Parts: C-alpha cells; structure tokens; sequence
C-alpha cells in the first residue's frame, strides 16, 4: 500500500554498495538493506522475553528475568539466564538500534531529507549504552547492569537506588533535570502553536506569523521565531540524557558512596570554613 | 472512591486515543492511490476522516483539506514492475522530467500572504531596511559547485521581518535570467564558498523565478526541490565523486 | 508501458497466468494439505 | 556602526514592526524593547513588545512576595551575614504548619509561620497567569488550547497543597518551601505510601513524560530536517499541503509505520501535554484518599 | 473511498477474527470450572 | 481486482501464517499434559 | 523501453527455465533434504 | 512471472531460513531440561 | 551473479560466521556447570 | 470592547453551573447530616 | 451575498419555524421520558 | 458594514428580539427550577 | 483612556463576584460549632 | 473603523450613555439588593 | 494619557479592595484576643 502521491517518489537505490538487493517495499514499511537485518533482529527477540520464562521462573513479562552477571567474575562470560544468556540480548536491542537508526539514510540519500535523524535516536543509543557497556566493564565484571523487564527493574531503581543516599543532590542529574521538565514546557506551547487558528472559536479568518507574533510576544517575552521552537523541542529531549550519563560516568565507579555526602563540599571554604551559620549552625 | 474503579474510565476513554488522534493525522495524504491514479487497497484500521471546512488566512477560498489529491501535475517514471511493490525509474535523465529525488507541486497563483498586504519574501533590493554604510562589507563573493568548480556570484539577501530570517541566495549570472537555491544545506567557511549538491554545470536548470522579488507558493516546490534531487542519484560511479560525496562529517 | 486509472494494476493477462498461479500454493499447500499434518494430529492427542 | 553579512546563516535584523491588531491594546505595551544583535543569526533576536496590563503583572506582584516570603526565611538563620546566605542559598529550609496543626491560621512567625504568605500571593500568580496564556489568545483570534495543556498542568498544583491539605485537614500535607527543602519531600511522598511504583497513576504519569522526548527528540530535528525544502514555516503547511508534508510525510510511515498530518503532528503533541499532570493529578488525588501503602495497593490490585 | 476491499482480508481479517478469539480464550481456558483443555486424566 | 502479489507472495504473505503458526506451536510446549514430546525422562 | 503482454520481464522462455530451475528446484533441494535428514532429527531426543 | 530470478530468489532463501532456522534452534535450546549438551546439568 | 560473490560472501559470509561464533561463546562458555577453566580457585 | 462575549456564553457558561457544583456536588454528598441517597436506614 | 449580524443565519423566523417547534415541544422527550426513570428512583432506595 | 456604536452589532433587531425575547421565558426559569431542588432540601433532611 | 468598556461588563458581573466570594464563602463552615445548616438538627 | 489615539473606541458622548444607563442603573441593584442581604448579616447571628 | 482613566478606577480599584484588604483579614480572623467571632462559652 502506498499514497496518492506517493507516485513520483518510488525508486530504487539508497543503499551503498551492492546494488538494490534489499530495498523491498513490504507494505507501508521500508526493507532496506537494515529491513532484513531488524526483520532478523526482531524475530530472535520476541523469544528472549520467554527464554528466561523456564529458567528463572514466570512465563508473564511481569516478573521473566534474564539477570546481568555477577560483579566480579571478570572479563568474560557468566552462568546463563544470570548473565551468559542475558549477554546475548543485548548485542540484538543495539544490533536493532543500530539498524534502524542507519536504515534511515537509505531513505535519507533516497531522497534529500536532511541526516540530523540518525542522531536522534543516537542519544537513544548514547543513553541505553550508559547502562550495558559504559559503566560494568571497569569496576569488575558485567554484574553492574539492569534486567530488561518492565517490573523488574522497577523495584532495582529505588528501595535499590538510594546507595548514594538521594541521587536529587547528583548535579548533573538535577541539571539533566533542569533540561527535562522542559521538554514538555517547550511542547506543550509548540504543539498547541499550530492548532487554533484555522480552528480560533469557530469560523474566523485564519492566523499567519504576526498573530504568533502578537500572542507569544503576548506571553513570556521571548519570541525566536517558529524555527526557535524545533531548536525549542531538540534542545528539551536529546541532552537530559548526556547529563544523565554524565550523572552516571562518574557515579559508583568513582563514587558509590552517598551523593547526600557531596554536598558538603560546597560549605568548606576559608572564608566560612570554621562557620557553623544557619541550620547547619 | 475505591481501589478499583478510576482505572477503568481509562483503559475505555483513552484505549480510543490512539484511534482518534490518528485519523485526525491521516487527513493529509489519504486516501491511499496506487501507482497510476487508482482507489487503492485500503487505507487502515483508522481511515481518512470527511474533512470540516478550512477558512485560509488570506482569503485563498474554500479549500477544504484533505485537499486536492488527484493527478493534476506531470509525472514521468517509466514503470518497470506493473506489480505494485517494485521501484520505477525515469525516462530519460531524472533531472529533466522531475521524478525520484526531486519533487514539486503545482499551486494556485498567490503567493504566501502575512498581514501587511504585503508578499513574505523579498530581496535586499526589495526592503532599503538594513545596508551597508561601515568598513568592509561582503555581500558579493563567488561560489564553487559539488563538481568542485566555480558556479556563479552572489551579491544579494533575500531578507525577512516576522522571522527576521533568510530564504535563499540569488546568484548573478554572467547574464541575467533568474535561479534559485536553498539554504541549509550551505556550508561557508572562508572567502569562497562551497555547495556539495549539484554540480556547476547544472544550475541553469534551475527554474528562473518568474519574478526576481517574488516568490509565489506555486514556484516553491521545485526551487526547493532540485538540490535534493541530487542527492540521490550523485554521483555513479568512479574517482573523485567517491572521494567527493562520501565520508565528510557534517 | 503505465497506467492511469482504476483498477489497473491489475491487470490482464498479467493476472491470469500470474496470480492466478501462485496464490493457490498459499492456498492449498495450508489449505487441504494442512489437513494432511491434521492426521497426527487429529487422534494424537486429544483422546488421551 | 554597521551590521555585516557573514558566511552561511543567513540573517537580515528587523526595524520597527510588532504584530497585529485588534482585541489587544495601544498604550500599555512599553518602548521597542533594545535588540540583542549579538551573532543573532542562528534564530531570532528581539526584545519587547510585551502586554503590561494587570492580568500579568498580577503575577509578577504575587510572585514577587511568593519570592519574598521564603526568601525572609532563607536569612533568617544565617546569622546575619552575607557569607552565610549564599552559602546555604539551599541548605535552608521553611514547612507549614505543623502535621497536627492545619485549618487554623493562628500560627505566628517562627515554628510555621512564613508559609502562609507564599502561596497566598503565588495563588494569584499562577491562577493570573493561566490567563497570561488564555486570554492573549483572544487579543487576536485565535484558540484557548494554549492553558488548556495549563489547566492541565495546574491539576497537578490542585492537589498537592489545595484539594487533599483541606479534605483531610493539614498544612505538612502541603510541599515545603525552599531549593532541598522539597527534595527531602518528593522521595517523603515515596516511602511512606510504600513506595509508588505499583501506583501506576503516579507511574503513568511518568509515562507521560517518557513522551515528550518520544515526541519532541524527533520534532526538533525532522522540522529542521525539512527546513532546506519548507517545513520551518508552519503556518503554511497544512491547508495548503507543501512538499514538507512530502519528506516527512513519506519519511515516518516506512520508518516506524505512520505519518500524521502537518496539523496533527500539534493534536499529539498536546496529548502527551494535557495528560502528564493531569494524569499525575489524578494519581496524586489517588494517593491520600485511596491507598496509601501502594505496594499494599499493586499486589491485590496487580497480582491478586 | 471510506471502505475499501481486497487487502483486509490477506494479513488483517485473518488476525481480527483471531484477535476476536484470544482475548476470550484465556479466561474459559482458566475458569473455576471449565478448561477442557489439561483435564483429561482423573 | 486490484491488489499485489509478484512481491507480496514472496517475501510478505509468508510471514501472516508464520504469523498464525508459529506463534502457537510453542503454546502447545508450555502445558503439562499435551506436550506431545516433552515429558519425556519421566 | 517497457513492452506490454504477458507478462515482463521475463522473459520468455523462461517460465520454465527461471521460475523452474531455481524456483522449483527449492521444493527438491531442501523439502526432501529435509526428510532425509529428518531421519536423524525427528528422534533426537524426542524420546527419554 | 516478474518477480525476481537474478536478484532475489537466492538470497529470499539464505537469510531468509536463517531467520527461520538458526533463530528457531534458540527455542529448542531454551530447554535447559532437554538439550543436546545440557541434558547431565540437571 | 546469482549469488553476489565478492559482496555476500567475502565480507558478509566472515562475519556470518561471525554470526554463530560468539553468541554461542555467551550460552558454552557460559552454563552454570561447566567453565573449566575459571574455577582454578574453588 | 476588549475580551470576549460569544465564547463566554456556551462554553465559559460552564464554569458557573457544573465545575461549581459537581465539585461541590461530592463535598455535600459525602455529609452524613444530609445523605439523601445514604439515608435508607441508619 | 454574507448575511448581516447576529445571528443571520438565522434567520427571520426560520428560528421560530425549525428551531422553535421541536427544539422545545420534541426536545419535552428529554423532559417527560427521563422522569419515567427518574419516579423509580426518588427515594428506591434511599428509604430501604 | 462596520458601525460606529454599541451595540451595533448589535442590533437592536438583533438585540432586544434575540436577548430579551427569552429574558422573562429565560432568566427567569434559572432562578426558579433552581429553589425546587433547594425547597426540597432544607427540609429534607437537615433536621435532626 | 487605554481601555474600552462594553464586553467585560458581563464577566466583570457575572463570576468576579465570586472569585472574592469562593474564597471567603468558606473560612466559616469550618467550625463544628457555627454551621448554620448542620446545627439547625440535633 | 479607528480614529487616532486617546482614545477609540470609544466614545464621546456615548460613555455616559453607556456607563451611567445600565451601568449607575443596574449596577446599583449591586447595593440595593447586597445591602438587603446584608442584613441577614450585620447582627444575625455576629451577636446573639 | 497611559495612566489608566476608565480602566484602572474601575477593574484595579474592584480588585485592591482585595489586593490591600483580604491578605491582613486573614490573620487577625484566628486571633484569640479580638476574637468577637470566637469567644464561644469560654
Ligand atoms: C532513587 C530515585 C532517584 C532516581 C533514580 C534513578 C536511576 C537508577 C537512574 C536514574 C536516571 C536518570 N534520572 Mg533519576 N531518579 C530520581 C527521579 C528522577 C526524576 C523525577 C522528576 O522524579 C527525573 C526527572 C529523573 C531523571 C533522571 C535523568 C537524569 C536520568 C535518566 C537517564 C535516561 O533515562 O536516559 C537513557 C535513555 C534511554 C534508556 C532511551 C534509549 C532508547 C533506546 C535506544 C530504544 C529502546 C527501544 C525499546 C527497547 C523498544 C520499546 C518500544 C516497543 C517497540 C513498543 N530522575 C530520584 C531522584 N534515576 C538514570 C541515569 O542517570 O543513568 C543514565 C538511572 O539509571
Ligand atoms: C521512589 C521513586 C519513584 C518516584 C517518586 C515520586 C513522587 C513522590 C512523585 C513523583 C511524581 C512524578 N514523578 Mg516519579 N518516581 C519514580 C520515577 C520517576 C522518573 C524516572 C526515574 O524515570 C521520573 C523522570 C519521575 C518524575 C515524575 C513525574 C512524571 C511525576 C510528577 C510530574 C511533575 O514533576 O510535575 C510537577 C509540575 C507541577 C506541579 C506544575 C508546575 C506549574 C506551576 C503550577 C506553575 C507555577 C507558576 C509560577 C508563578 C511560575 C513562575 C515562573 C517565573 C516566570 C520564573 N519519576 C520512582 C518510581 N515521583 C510526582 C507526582 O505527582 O506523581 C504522579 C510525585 O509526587
Ligand atoms: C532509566 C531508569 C530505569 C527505568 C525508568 C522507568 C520509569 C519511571 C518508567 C519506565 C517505563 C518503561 N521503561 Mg524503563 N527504566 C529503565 C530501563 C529502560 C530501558 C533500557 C533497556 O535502557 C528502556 C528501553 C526502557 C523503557 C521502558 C518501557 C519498557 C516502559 C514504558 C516506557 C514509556 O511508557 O515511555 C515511552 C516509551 C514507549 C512508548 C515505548 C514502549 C515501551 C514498551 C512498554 C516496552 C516494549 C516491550 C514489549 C512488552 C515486548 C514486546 C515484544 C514482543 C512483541 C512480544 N526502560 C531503567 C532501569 N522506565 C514506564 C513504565 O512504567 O512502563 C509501563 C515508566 O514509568
Ligand atoms: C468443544 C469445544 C471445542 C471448541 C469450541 C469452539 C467454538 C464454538 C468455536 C471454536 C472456534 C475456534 N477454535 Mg475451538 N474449541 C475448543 C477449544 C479450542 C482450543 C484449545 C485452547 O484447546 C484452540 C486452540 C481452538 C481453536 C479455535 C480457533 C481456530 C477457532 C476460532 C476462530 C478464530 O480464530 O477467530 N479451540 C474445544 C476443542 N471453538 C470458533 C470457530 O472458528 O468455529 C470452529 C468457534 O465458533
Ligand atoms: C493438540 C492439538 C490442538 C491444536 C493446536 C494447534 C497448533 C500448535 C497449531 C494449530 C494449528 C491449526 N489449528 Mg489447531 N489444534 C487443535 C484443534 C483446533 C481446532 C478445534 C478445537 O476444532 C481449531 C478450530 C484449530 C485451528 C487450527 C487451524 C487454524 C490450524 C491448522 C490449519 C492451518 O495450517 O492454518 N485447531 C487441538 C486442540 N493447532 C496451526 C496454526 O494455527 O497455524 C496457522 C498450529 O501451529
Ligand atoms: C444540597 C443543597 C445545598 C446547596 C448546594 C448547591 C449546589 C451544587 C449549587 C447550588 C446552587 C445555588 N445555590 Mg445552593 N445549596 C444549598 C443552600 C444554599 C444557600 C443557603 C444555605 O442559604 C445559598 C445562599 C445558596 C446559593 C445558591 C444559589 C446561588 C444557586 C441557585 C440559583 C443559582 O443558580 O444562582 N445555596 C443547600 C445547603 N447550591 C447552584 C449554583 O450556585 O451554581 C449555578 C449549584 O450548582
Ligand atoms: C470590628 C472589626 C470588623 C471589621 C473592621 C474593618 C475596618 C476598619 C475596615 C474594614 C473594611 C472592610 N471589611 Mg471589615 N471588619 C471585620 C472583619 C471583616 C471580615 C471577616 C473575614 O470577618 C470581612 C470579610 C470584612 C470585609 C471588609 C471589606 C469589605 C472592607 C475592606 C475594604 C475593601 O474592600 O478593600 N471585614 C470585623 C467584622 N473592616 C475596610 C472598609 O473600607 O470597610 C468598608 C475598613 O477600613
Ligand atoms: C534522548 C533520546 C530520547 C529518545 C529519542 C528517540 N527514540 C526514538 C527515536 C528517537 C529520535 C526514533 O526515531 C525511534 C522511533 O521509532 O520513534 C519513536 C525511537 C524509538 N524509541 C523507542 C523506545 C524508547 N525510546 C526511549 C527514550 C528516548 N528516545 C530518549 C528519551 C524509551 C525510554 C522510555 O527510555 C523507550 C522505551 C522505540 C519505540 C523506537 C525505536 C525503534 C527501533 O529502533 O526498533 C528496533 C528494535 C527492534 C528491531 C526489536 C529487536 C530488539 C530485540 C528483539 C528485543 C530487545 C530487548 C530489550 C530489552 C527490549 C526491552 C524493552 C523494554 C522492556 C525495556
Ligand atoms: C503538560 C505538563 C508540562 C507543562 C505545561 C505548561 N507549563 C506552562 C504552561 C503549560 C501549558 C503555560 O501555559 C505556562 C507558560 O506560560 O509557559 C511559558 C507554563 C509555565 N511553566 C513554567 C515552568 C514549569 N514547567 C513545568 C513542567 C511542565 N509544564 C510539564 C513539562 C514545571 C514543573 C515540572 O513543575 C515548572 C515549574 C513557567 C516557564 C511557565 C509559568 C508562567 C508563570 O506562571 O509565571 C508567572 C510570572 C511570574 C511569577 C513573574 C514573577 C517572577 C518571579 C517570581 C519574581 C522574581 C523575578 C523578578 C524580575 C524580580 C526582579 C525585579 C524586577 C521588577 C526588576
Ligand atoms: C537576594 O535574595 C532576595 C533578597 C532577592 C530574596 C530571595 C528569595 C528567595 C531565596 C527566593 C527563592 C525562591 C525559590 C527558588 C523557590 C522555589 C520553589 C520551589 C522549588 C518549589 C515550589 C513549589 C510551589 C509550592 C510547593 C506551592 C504550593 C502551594 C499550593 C499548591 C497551593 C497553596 C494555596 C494556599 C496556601 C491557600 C491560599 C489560598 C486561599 C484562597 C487561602
Ligand atoms: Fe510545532
């Protein structure tokens, strides 16, 4: 299936060298040259949701579990559904991120849409990495890592994420915060920035770029166009994720005691070094 | 209330958020057609809404969208499977009957319309705004091709207020006759610039805008259209394309 | 050699000796050969 | 002093020109506000106009002593010095009345006192502007959608020190005022419900804001990937379908498995909007007068 | 247009009527008394 | 009429009863009872 | 340039030569490869 | 007829069973009661 | 060329060999009971 | 002059009758000294 | 040609004639009908 | 046509037949059917 | 001058009244002593 | 239609035709009808 | 001329009978000493 013009833009190539041996249109998806390869990697990953369903217990993805390896048995391998078998799960999800964020330029020098989209989604890659390869290979083995599950997990980040005392007092990680509450701040004026001039009450002309410019210059001064808003919505959804994995690079493998205990550099200074002052004092 | 009861005026009023958020996203472009001009297999689990009426900002009529759909403007690809699925290739060289890479539209003759009963885009010698009157100015350099070779002079700005942006970077001919060309993909650095899209000897295919201050939304689509249209195709096959069209970095 | 209108494509006899000829090994050889398999099926093992 | 012409942006700085005119007003808005012309060429660079009437600086007036009565309890401690203040600008700390006072405003200065003033003002600052963003939708002609993702997003402050504090009966059943004060507080809000991962009102809530970098990672960089064609100019891409509806409207659909339509990429946009709060309002007005202890709540309505 | 015809019924109708079956399986498979599936043996 | 198979039939059709069939043939593993191969050892 | 008839491309003679020797070549070279090494499959290690 | 002879009737049947038949030996290993090599872990 | 020689089995035949080598070397290597070679200490 | 007036009335007229009753609505309905409905017997 | 003002259309009386004749008399279902289950549940059971 | 006062529009044959009309068979109904549910109430049942 | 006048005139009326009135209306009820309503009983 | 500024519109002399007719009429209603509710008030029940 | 004639007599005169007023009749309401709304019995 295929759009009404959808005629002028069909033809063939966008993959590098080879030919177009994969490039197959399979209905209202793409199966470019990484088509097949996410067709391989997608089907051998439905069963790693049911693998660990007989080796660590349940069969729901409520509680199936392919655990990380343990901490300390080096640079290698592991039991199985505790680690040897959760070490092949993730070479297929980054061998699937991978192959979908790269089977877009195949679409991308298909036509002439610009390539700042295999990179939105590589802070996506530069994000889930921090937590599979970026930090488990240094502090002793890859037993510093998270089940994939969606309950799993749950009770590993909290009544299990206070080893550093409260994580609000990570900088970086209340920065990463200062840049992702914001992204729905800058969404939530941008996709109701297009909606109500066609549509004002109900009948009336509609609006251009001068009513933008005298409703938003009508709210919080600061009016840098409509081109100042999408770098208004890629700058609130990309970055609370390099100051998370910069809240993460140099927390537990250099610092896996508490962060509650950092701020306490900030009150050692000679001019108020040997000042207790207020609630302190 | 209770423990159990809020959770299910919800896996209801809102199981139905994506079914009627994406109609109201398949408005545009549905129905779906085939590779001809033909109803085609469907168009999904949440088809084509019947469109309310659209009043346009600048009293261009009722046109009511979804739109105009059908086979209006020329198209060219040689059809090389008769089964839908298999790509289709152009007649003679791509870049001259208009199919693949690069794509237009044909509009009605009114261009974009603000508010000011004024027309949106205009050159530097269309708005005596902001000039040149303090040191040494550049608003005059030459340029170079994706062919690596010389391609024209620029010596102008078409200017913007709303936006207070620009749009494109109309080039002096050894002539006269109008082209155009757009303006992300640039990439300056010295006293020399250079475009990595369309060679040198292939800029006169450039439609010459009809008028030099006026851009109608008619015209926007090709002059916008042409730079993607090599960046598909080029360059087949050997030597300096390969050391010319890939790697790079940004 | 294109086409412009409904329902081409279609069309004919690039229908007929065409898909007329590979739908029905998508529709026989899991059709009534599936009730083929349903012999070791049928009686192993509902009945226990 | 000239402004030049570089190499590759580009820009041209604009004279002396607002917006439109109608339901508005003339002589409120003060002086053309001085242009930051400071290698403007990426996005815009204007200051001014701005709708001074007494529906925003009503706001800044109830902000003001919203950030001035805590701010009369950040020194208060210190010692009355200036070494202290900015040296505890956080370490200092202000609650309300106590877990055991509440409806009563008898409280002085000292134990609970400067956190009744606060809010008091504050609550005509954010309710004077909700409609800074409602109503100069309607100086024009266009919606009210705009502080309709903020009646939203103040459904979340309609529960935390309003609705429940009252019903209920206290001042501690409100947020602490300070810049650590109330980070001891979100994690407070945790471990005595025992603990709202099972609470998948508070938790979807959460999966709301998992969507608006589903949603916004891929809109900042696509409309300024369809940029060199036509996409940047929103406000003519739609009725009159350009060919941005043709390099992101073929782009997604093979990608991913659907595309949507130039107006409906803002009727999503607004739905992971006025569904993060509010969904967090609900599962806030769920956490105080349903189930406490929410893993007392997500394994007899979750496994059981 | 609204309905069309020969693509539902190849790769959608065939998981529509299956998606209008499963759904219902797993509670008459499960229920305090019903099955007729496991019990076969006592 | 209308419809496409010459690059459905090939490489897209297969994998709707390979939808169908695959996906219960391991249901029919998990039970206790049916198994049809399983219970082996004991 | 494009032709018309039935069916292209192609390419005849090669309903019988193409769509025969490695197309129907398949229901040999692995569907009866298949039940010889079967053989040595269907009862490893069905039965303890 | 159409299709393809020379491109996609070799390679439609290479990966296309290695993602049929080596991704489908990963259910008969997720055993580990049976399998070929985990039999005496039990 | 039916197959592609020096394009499907030069450098993507080496690593699909590389396909079936070390995936494995996280299930043989692996396994609960066996190492035999890491256990030099208990 | 200056706001609205049509708005006001069929949807604005809202926030006059029903977000101030049946707010206030469920404050009077939980009242044991009225209870109408919980009346019955106690 | 555009109408005049409010409400035009309208109009004069069609408001009184399509708009006035069964939004009032025809709209009395919504006022007749729901007493109907409105008499069975006055005080059943708000008085056991 | 643009007029220069109010109401205009307006318009007194818009204004005082389309907002006066229904003003004693309008606001008069609001502030009536309103004291039936509030008669039936402060009797029914406060007292105790 | 800087203002018109006749259209907030109807919301300057019809609900500014209560903005004063909601948060006035109910720094009363709260006594179990005074109440008005729910004393007028036992 | 807009004359200049300070101030349109409007309007002389139609402000006090607008703001004393319904304005210093109706309005005063606001303390002819408050001021009679008032005295349910002033000593009921402040002092018993 | 800017200072607000018609409007701020008006609309900012009809809301500092509440900007000035209702923010110190908030405090000396509860205190015990003036009272004359709480003295009670006792
Ligand atoms: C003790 C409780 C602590 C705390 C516990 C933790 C823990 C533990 C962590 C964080 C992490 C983070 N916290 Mg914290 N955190 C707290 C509460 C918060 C709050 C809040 C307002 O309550 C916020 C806003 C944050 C925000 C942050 C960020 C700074 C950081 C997130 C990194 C990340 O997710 O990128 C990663 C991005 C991704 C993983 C997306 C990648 C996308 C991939 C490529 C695609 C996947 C496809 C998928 C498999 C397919 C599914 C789709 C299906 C097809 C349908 N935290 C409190 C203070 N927080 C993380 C961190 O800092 O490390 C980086 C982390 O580990
Ligand atoms: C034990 C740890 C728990 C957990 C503990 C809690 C607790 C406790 C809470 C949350 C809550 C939430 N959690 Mg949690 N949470 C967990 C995991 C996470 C993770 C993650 C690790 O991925 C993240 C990112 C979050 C973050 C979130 C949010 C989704 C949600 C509240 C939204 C919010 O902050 O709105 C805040 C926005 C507002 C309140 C509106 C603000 C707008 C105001 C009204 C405007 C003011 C006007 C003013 C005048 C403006 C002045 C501006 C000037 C001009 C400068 N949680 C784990 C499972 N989380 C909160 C919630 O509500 O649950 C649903 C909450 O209480
Ligand atoms: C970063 C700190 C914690 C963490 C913090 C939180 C918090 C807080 C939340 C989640 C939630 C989720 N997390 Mg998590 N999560 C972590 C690790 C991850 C990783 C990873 C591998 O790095 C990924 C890709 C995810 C993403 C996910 C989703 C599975 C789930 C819902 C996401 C959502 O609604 O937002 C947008 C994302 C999407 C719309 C994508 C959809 C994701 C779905 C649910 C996953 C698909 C799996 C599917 C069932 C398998 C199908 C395969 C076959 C078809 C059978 N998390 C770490 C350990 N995560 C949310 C939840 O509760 O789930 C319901 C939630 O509130
Ligand atoms: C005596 C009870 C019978 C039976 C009573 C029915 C009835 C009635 C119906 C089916 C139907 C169906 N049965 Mg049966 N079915 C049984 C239990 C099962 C079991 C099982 C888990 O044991 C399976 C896998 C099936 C399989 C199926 C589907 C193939 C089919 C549903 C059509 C569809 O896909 O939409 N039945 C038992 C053996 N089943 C539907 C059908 O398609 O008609 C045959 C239907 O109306
Ligand atoms: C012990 C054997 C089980 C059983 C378990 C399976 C498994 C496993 C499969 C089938 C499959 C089939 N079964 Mg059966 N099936 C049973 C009895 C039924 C009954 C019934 C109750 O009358 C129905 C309607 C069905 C439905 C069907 C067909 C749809 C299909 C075989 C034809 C085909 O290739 O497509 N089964 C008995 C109860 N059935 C195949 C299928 O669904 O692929 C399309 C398949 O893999
Ligand atoms: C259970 C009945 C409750 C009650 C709960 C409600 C609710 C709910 C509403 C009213 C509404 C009304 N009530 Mg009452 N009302 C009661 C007793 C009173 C008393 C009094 C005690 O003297 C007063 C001054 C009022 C005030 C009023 C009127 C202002 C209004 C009816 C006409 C109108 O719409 O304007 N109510 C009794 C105690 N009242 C309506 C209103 O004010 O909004 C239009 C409304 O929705
Ligand atoms: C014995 C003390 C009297 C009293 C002493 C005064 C004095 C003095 C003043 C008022 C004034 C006012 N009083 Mg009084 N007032 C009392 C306590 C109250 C209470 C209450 C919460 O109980 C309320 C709602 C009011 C109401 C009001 C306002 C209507 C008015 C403020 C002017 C303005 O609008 O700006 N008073 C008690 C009953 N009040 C001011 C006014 O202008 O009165 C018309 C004023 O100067
Ligand atoms: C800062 C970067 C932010 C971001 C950006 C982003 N995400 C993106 C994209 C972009 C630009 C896409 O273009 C792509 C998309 O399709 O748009 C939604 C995508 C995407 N983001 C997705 C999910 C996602 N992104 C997330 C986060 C983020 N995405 C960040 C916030 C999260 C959360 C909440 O952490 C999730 C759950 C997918 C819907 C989609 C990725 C599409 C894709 O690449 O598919 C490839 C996958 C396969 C072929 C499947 C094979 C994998 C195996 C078979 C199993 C995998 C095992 C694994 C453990 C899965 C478990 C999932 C959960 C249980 C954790
Ligand atoms: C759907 C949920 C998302 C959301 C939605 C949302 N936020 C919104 C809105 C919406 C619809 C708005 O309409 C409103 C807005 O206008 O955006 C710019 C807003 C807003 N959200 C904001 C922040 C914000 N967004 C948040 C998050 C979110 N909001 C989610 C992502 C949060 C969180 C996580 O809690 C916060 C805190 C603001 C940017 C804005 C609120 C505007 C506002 O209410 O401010 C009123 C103005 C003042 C109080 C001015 C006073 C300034 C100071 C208080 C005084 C000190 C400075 C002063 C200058 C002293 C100097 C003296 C001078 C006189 C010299
Ligand atoms: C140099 O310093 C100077 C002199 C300038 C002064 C500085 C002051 C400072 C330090 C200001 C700091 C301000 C900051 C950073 C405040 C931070 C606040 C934060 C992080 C969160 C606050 C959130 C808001 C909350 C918790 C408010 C909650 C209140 C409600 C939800 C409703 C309140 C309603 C009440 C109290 C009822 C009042 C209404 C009626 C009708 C009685
Ligand atoms: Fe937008």
């Amino acid at each position: 299936a295929l759009l009404s013009f959808e005629r002028k833009y069909r033809v063939p190539g966008g993959t590098l060298v080879g030919g177009n041996l994969f490039d197959f249109w399979v209905g209202p998806f793409y199966v470019g040259f990484f088509g097949v390869a996410t067709f391989f990697f997608a089907a051998l990953g439905i069963i790693l949701i049911a693998w660990s369903a007989v080796l660590q217990g349940t069969w729901n993805p409520q509680l199936i579990s392919v655990y990380p390896p343990a901490l300390e048995y080096g640079l290698g391998g592991a039991p199985l559904a505790k680690g040897g078998l959760w070490q092949i799960i993730t070479i297929c999800a980054t061998g699937a991120f991978v192959s979908w964020a790269l089977r877009e330029v195949e679409i991308c020098r298909k036509l002439g849409i610009g390539y700042h989209i295999p990179f939105a989604f590589a802070f996506a890659i530069l994000a889930y990495l921090t937590l599979v390869l970026f930090r488990p290979v240094m502090m002793g083995a890859w037993g510093y890592a998270f089940p994939y599950g969606i309950w799993t997990h749950l009770d590993w980040v909290s009544n299990t994420g206070y080893t550093y005392g409260n994580f609000h007092y990570n900088p970086a990680h209340m920065i990463a915060i200062s840049f992702f509450f914001t992204n729905a701040l800058a969404l939530a004026l941008h996709g109701a920035l297009v909606l109500s001039a066609a549509n004002p009450e109900k009948g009336k002309e509609m609006r251009t770029p001068d009513h933008e410019d005298t409703f938003f210059r009508d709210l919080v001064g600061y009016s840098i166009g409509t081109l100042g808003i999408h770098r208004l919505g890629l700058l609130l959804s990309l970055s609370a994720v390099f100051f998370s994995a910069l809240c993460m690079i140099i927390t537990g493998t250099i610092w896996f005691d508490q962060w509650v205990d950092w701020w306490q550099w900030w009150v050692k200074l000679p001019w108020w070094a040997n000042i207790p002052g207020g609630i302190n004092g | 209330d209770l423990a159990s009861l809020a959770i299910y005026s919800f896996w209801i009023f809102l199981a139905g958020l994506i079914y009627y958020l994406q109609t109201e996203n398949m408005r545009e472009g549905y129905p779906l057609e085939n590779e001809d001009g033909t109803p085609a297999a469907n168009q999904g689990p949440f088809p084509l809404p019947k469109p309310k009426t659209f009043i346009l900002p600048h009293g261009r009529g009722t046109l009511t969208v979804p739109g105009p759909e059908s086979e209006d403007r020329p198209i060219a690809l040689a059809r090389t499977a008769v089964s839908e699925g298999f790509p289709h290739a152009p007649t003679g060289d791509p870049m001259k009957d208009g199919v693949g890479p690069a794509s237009w539209v044909a509009r009605r003759d009114l261009p974009e319309l603000d508010g000011h009963g004024h027309n949106k885009i205009k050159p530097m010698k269309a708005a005596a705004g902001f000039h040149v009157s303090a040191g040494k100015n550049p608003i005059g350099l030459p340029v170079r091709g994706c062919d690596l070779e010389i391609a024209g002079k620029v010596v102008d700005i078409w200017v913007d207020i709303p936006e207070q942006m620009a749009r494109f970077l109309e080039v002096e001919l050894k002539d006269g006759s109008t082209r155009l060309l757009p303006m992300q993909m640039v990439k300056v650095q010295s006293n020399r610039v250079h475009v990595n899209a369309l060679s040198s000897d292939l800029f006169a295919g450039i439609p010459t805008i009809k008028s030099p201050t006026e851009v109608t939304l008619l015209e926007e689509d090709k002059i916008c259209g042409y730079v993607a249209g090599g960046l598909m195709y080029a360059a087949p096959k050997r030597k300096s394309v390969v050391a010319a069209m890939l790697a790079e970095y940004a | 050699a294109d086409k412009s209108d409904l329902g081409y494509t279609g069309l004919t006899d690039e229908q007929a000796q065409e898909l007329h000829s590979v739908y029905m090994s998508g529709l026989w050889l899991f059709s009534a050969v599936a009730i083929v398999a349903h012999l070791a099926v049928y009686i192993w093992r509902p009945w226990f | 002093a000239e402004y030049q012409n570089i190499f590759s942006q580009v820009q041209v700085r604009g004279p002396a020109d607002l917006g439109m005119t109608e339901d508005v007003n003339l002589a409120n808005r003060s002086g053309v506000g001085p242009f930051s012309t400071l290698l403007g060429w990426f996005g815009n660079a204007q200051l001014g106009p701005i709708y001074l009437g007494s529906l925003g600086v009503l706001s800044l007036f109830s902000g003001l002593m919203w950030f001035f009565t805590i701010g009369i309890w950040f020194w208060y401690q210190a010692g009355w010095n200036p070494a202290v203040f900015l040296r505890d600008l956080f370490f200092f700390s202000l609650e309300p009345p106590a877990p055991e006072y509440g409806l009563s405003f008898a409280a002085p200065l000292k134990e609970g006192g400067l956190w009744l003033i606060a809010s008091f003002f504050m609550f005509v600052a954010v309710w004077s502007w909700w409609g800074r963003t409602y109503l100069r939708a309607q100086a024009l002609g266009m919606g009210k959608h705009t502080a309709w993702a903020f009646l939203s997003a103040i459904w979340l402050w309609m529960v935390l020190g309003f609705i429940r504090p009252i019903l209920m009966g206290s001042w501690s059943e409100a947020v602490p005022y300070g810049i650590f004060s109330h980070l001891d507080w979100t994690n407070n809000f945790s471990l005595v419900h025992g603990n709202l991962f099972y609470n998948p009102f508070h938790g979807l809530s959460i999966a709301f804001l998992y969507g608006s970098a589903l949603l916004f990672a891929m809109h900042g960089a696509t409309i300024l990937a369809v940029s060199r064609f036509g996409g940047e100019r929103e406000l003519e891409q739609i009725a009159d379908r350009g060919t941005a509806a043709e390099r992101a409207a073929l782009f997604w659909r093979w990608t991913m498995g659907f595309n949507a339509t130039m107006e409906g990429i803002h009727r999503w946009a607004i739905w992971m909007a006025v569904l993060v709060t509010l969904t967090g309002g609900i599962g806030i007005l769920l956490s105080g007068t349903v189930v406490d202890n929410w893993y007392v709540w997500g394994q007899n309505h979750g496994m059981a | 247009w609204m309905i069309f015809d020969p693509r539902r019924v190849f790769v959608a109708q065939g998981v529509f009527l299956f998606l209008l079956a499963v759904m219902i399986h797993l509670i008459l498979l499960s229920t305090p008394s019903y099955n007729w599936l496991e019990i076969s043996a006592a």
